[PDB]
């Protein structure tokens, strides 16, 4: 999940836009 | 609790990357 | 419009604390 | 939608609730 | 206190709401 | 120390949230 | 409006009162 | 209220102070 | 400046990029 | 006034969340 | 590092509200 | 810099303050 990959190791921008609707 | 505190940072990260188009979360 | 934006940051800040494990759907528009 | 609803007005956390998964 | 409840675990908004007026 | 002081930023706008008018009290130690 | 201002009112609470604390009331 | 006093007009640090106890 | 520029009319991340140094 | 208050202090973290290592300067005279 | 990153998000608020008409600079490295 | 006097031990606002402009 988001959490897993973004709270443990930093996700950029761009990583973050695929949650995105 | 860290995770969650992250979370809430999240959200708002991807409040503002997203915009109009909006978002789906979810801590899976 | 700039009032909307902003309480929309506070809104899916408001989501997250609700909605917890579920998450949530979060459309302006 | 959630900004009609709650941005005009001030939504109770049940209100809010609505908009969860 | 507070903070020795919420932030070593994590509470849920019913027993956030015990600090409310 | 720093997440103690920064976790607490985060619980007093879950109970503005939380409480809404009916308001809160913090004091942090205890 | 109101609404979220006390949001910003109480983080900045938090941050002046420090280890004191601090009390929100909205109607007092 | 606070918020009547520090919402329509803007509050100093010092103004804000008066509500921690 | 920014306020004039950005809190009148929303601003995106891109445009906000331009204020970094 | 309040509202400029108020949309700065959000501004800052998106500012904050965009310029990431390389940081900004924040006036909000000029 | 993540951690890092939090705490950079609390401290530029805390520098918002501290620094006032002055304003402030933020930069982390 | 900010980072390591402030993410390492607890700032008051008075030193924060060393960071306005
Ligand atoms: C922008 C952001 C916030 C929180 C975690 C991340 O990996 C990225
Ligand atoms: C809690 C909250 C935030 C934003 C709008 C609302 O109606 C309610
Ligand atoms: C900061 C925070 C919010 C909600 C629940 C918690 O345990 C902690
Ligand atoms: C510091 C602060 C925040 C919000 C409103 C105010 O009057 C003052
Ligand atoms: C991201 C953001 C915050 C405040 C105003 C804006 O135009 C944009
Ligand atoms: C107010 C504040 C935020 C983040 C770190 C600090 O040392 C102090
Ligand atoms: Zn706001
Ligand atoms: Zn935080």
């Amino acid at each position: 999940g988001i959490v897993e990959q973004c709270c443990t190791s930093i996700c950029s921008l761009y990583q973050l836009e695929n949650y995105c609707n | 609790v860290n995770q969650h505190l992250c979370g809430s940072h999240l959200v708002e990260a991807l409040y503002l990357v997203c915009g109009e188009r909006g978002f789906f979360y979810t801590p899976k």
